[PDB]
């Protein structure tokens, strides 16, 4: 029960946006005043998460990478190619760039 | 706006109610696989919590005014949450009548039933007199044990009756129903569309309208079982007269099909038994479930989930947990379908495992729907989809193409005829049992029947509609048909009336969809997938729409037909039109010994 998701929100998330609050989402026309009921909901509903569940409600961890440029140099480079090392022919060099 | 707040109310609760019906779930399946007092309190519990949950939604939920709900799912879901049920009553007469359904219960399965002069031997009726009645052909120690579970019952549940139905008359009058059965007849109606629109009393003439035709067919059987229970009983049944009602085979006639050995046609051709086949090729229960998981793909149904192979138990443990025998499929919500059976390597439990395979296979395609539509279309159609199965199951053609029957197999007609009224003893001789229990409970809900001419209208319409007549005259003391485990327990029967006509209109639909060019009784429903798509085209609605239009989209009718269930048994029709022509069709209500 430590697996909680929002079912009710007044209008959609934009992108990349987070929402935290546990504000009692108001259903109808009266006035929810913190406490729960008849057109009054919780928004933060619990995973209950058990082992013997159906595949499609068995909980499933994400990550989600997103890659950005900006202006800054980009400092986020991964593996480069690297071959054996052979002396003594002429073969073709690259080092950093310098080919 | 108000379908709005519906929406949001049925959002809110229908996550609550999948969390609470699956605990609910999970401890009776924790006490029906492993019963001790721990798992009886956890279920007690469990129980209380999700029956105050779902009241207490539905109390919100009556808030809502229907008139201006155009959405006709939402408006569904909220008829379907709106069903009180017995919690519109004050809490001293529903305690009243929970107290009376529960000393009923109690009183049912502890009754006992014994003899004069031999006190020693003295017996239940679930090992001993249901054995009696399907094994024992002496007269006196039958008319003995329907005569003393007739005593016995009726005399200590005659007021309880009559109390029971002025308590579920109120409760049904609290609910704006006229009386019982139309709160019964309630779960058959359907409101959605334009032509789609069924009534509580159109059913009841509908019933009646199929009662019409299959009442020649089961005159021709009852006069073919009444010649051959007077070769066996020489002078105790009359020709033209009714049957004795404790030689029908059961404790009160409900199945005819303890009387094969009594009526068999050719008793030289063995049956299409084929346990010793499973036994000489080492066959166990696992093997049993992957040749019914093989068959559903080979129709087109999805494959069996990791957690149905995982949790259910398909053996009996010996790990000292008691279990119940009765097979039963479960579906307990989130995805969890499981199936609890003590499965022998037989060719009844291989059809069982059809049966409930066929049940998981209905609860899996609806659970895409919403929680308060994840149900079946009626009460009817759950059991016909899995009967379907029982039928498909059974043939000649199944079994050789699994290795199960030889390659050489030989059907001849005599085996096909004994099979077919096997069938029809199982089958079309619990049709009028039903139709007049349903009848006669309606009559006493209504009170079209009176008080005091209770037992002698039960009798009436035994000599005129079953064509049973009492052994021995019965006063207004007794009370006959609370002799019965349904009726008793406050369930339902006319669902197996509906069973019967929904799965052979759902056979020759699937027959038809899988173009089979033989009679309906040899036919296969193997290796055809538009068969399974149209079959998946009803088992993916739920009770989301009306039952008429899933009937369309089967066979595309709006009502119940009887045509597939005379088209089944034409052969056998014909071969007791065959043998009927030297005796006499039909019972006299007058008392004939
Ligand atoms: C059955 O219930 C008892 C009750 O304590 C428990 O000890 C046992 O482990 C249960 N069996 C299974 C197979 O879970
Ligand atoms: C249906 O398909 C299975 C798949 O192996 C096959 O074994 C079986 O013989 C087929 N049935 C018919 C009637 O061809």
């Amino acid at each position: 029960y430590n697996y909680l998701y929002r079912l009710f929100r007044k209008s959609n998330l934009k992108p990349f946006e987070r929402d935290i609050s546990t504000e009692i989402y108001q259903a109808g026309n009266k006035p929810c005043n913190g406490v729960a009921g008849f057109n009054c909901y919780f928004p933060l509903r619990s995973y209950s998460f058990r082992p013997t569940y159906g595949v499609g409600h068995q909980p499933y961890r994400v990550v989600v990478l997103s890659f950005e440029l900006l202006h800054a140099p980009a400092t986020v480079c991964g593996p480069k190619k690297s071959t054996n090392l052979v002396k003594n022919k002429c073969v073709n060099f690259n080092f950093n760039g310098l080919k | 706006l108000t379908e709005e707040n519906a929406k949001t109310f049925l959002n809110n609760f229908n996550q609550e109610a999948e969390d609470l019906s699956y605990q609910s779930s999970l401890a009776s399946w924790n006490y029906n696989t492993n019963i001790t007092e721990e798992n009886a309190q956890k279920m007690s519990e469990a129980a209380a919590k999700w029956s105050a949950f779902y009241e207490e939604q539905s109390k919100t939920a009556q808030s809502f005014s229907l008139q201006e709900i155009q959405t006709p799912i939402i408006k569904r879901q909220l008829q379907a949450l709106q069903q009180s049920g017995s919690s519109a009553l004050s809490a001293d007469k529903n305690k009243q009548l929970n107290t009376i359904l529960n000393t009923m219960s109690t009183i049912y399965s502890t009754g006992k039933v014994c003899n004069p002069k031999n006190p020693q031997e003295c017996l239940l009726l679930e090992p001993g007199l249901d054995e009696i009645m399907a094994t024992s052909t002496d007269y006196n120690s039958r008319l003995w044990a329907w005569e003393g579970w007739r005593a016995e019952v009726g005399k200590q549940l005659r007021p309880l009756y009559e109390e029971y139905v002025v308590l579920k008359n109120e409760m049904a009058r609290a609910n704006n129903y006229n009386d019982y059965g139309d709160y019964w007849r309630g779960d058959y109606e359907a409101e959605g569309a334009d032509g789609y629109n069924y009534n509580r009393n159109q059913l009841i003439e509908d019933v009646e309208r199929t009662f019409a035709e299959i009442k020649p067919l089961y005159e021709h059987l009852h006069a073919y079982v009444r010649r051959k229970l007077m070769d066996t009983y020489p002078s105790y049944i009359s020709p033209t007269g009714c049957l004795p009602a404790h030689l029908l085979g059961d404790m009160w006639g409900r199945f005819w099909t303890n009387l094969y050995p009594l009526t068999v046609p050719f008793a030289q051709k063995p049956n299409i038994d084929v346990t010793d086949a499973m036994m000489n090729q080492g066959w166990d229960a696992e093997r049993i479930f992957q040749e019914a998981e093989k068959f559903f793909v080979s129709v087109g149904l999805p494959h069996m989930t990791q957690g149905f192979w995982a949790n259910s138990m398909l053996t009996e443990p010996a790990d000292g947990r008691k279990v119940v025998c009765h097979p039963t499929a479960w579906d307990l919500g989130h995805g969890d379908f499981r199936i609890k059976m003590c499965t022998k390597v037989t060719m009844d439990n291989f059809l069982t495992a059809h049966h409930e395979m066929g049940h998981i296979q209905y609860d899996m395609a609806y659970a895409r729907q919403p929680f308060l539509l994840r149900n079946g279309a009626n009460e009817g159609f759950h059991e016909a989809v899995g009967e379907i199965m029982s039928l498909s199951a059974a043939t000649p053609k199944h079994l050789k193409s699994i290795g199960l029957l030889p390659s050489d197999f030989q059907e001849d007609s005599e085996t096909e005829i004994n099979f077919l009224l096997k069938q029809a003893l199982t089958i079309v001789g619990t049709l009028p049992f039903t139709y007049m229990l349903e009848k006669w409970r309606w009559m006493v809900f209504r009170g079209e029947i009176p008080k005091e001419q209770w037992m002698k209208k039960w009798w009436e319409m035994k000599r005129e509609i079953v064509g049973v007549v009492e052994p021995l005259p019965h006063d207004e003391t007794y009370c006959d048909p609370a002799s019965l485990f349904h009726v008793s327990n406050d369930y339902s029967f006319i669902r197996y009336y509906t069973r019967t006509i929904y799965q052979f209109q759902f056979q020759e639909a699937l027959c038809q969809a899988a173009k089979y060019n033989g009679s309906l009784h040899k036919c296969d429903i193997s290796n055809s997938t538009e068969a399974g798509q149209k079959l998946l085209k009803m088992l993916s609605l739920g009770n989301s729409e009306p039952w008429t239009k899933a009937l369309e989209n089967v066979v595309g009718a709006r009502n119940m037909d009887v045509k597939p269930l005379l088209n089944y048994f034409q052969p056998l029709f014909d071969w007791l039109k065959e043998q009927n022509r030297n005796s006499f069709v039909g019972w006299n209500t007058e008392w004939s010994p």
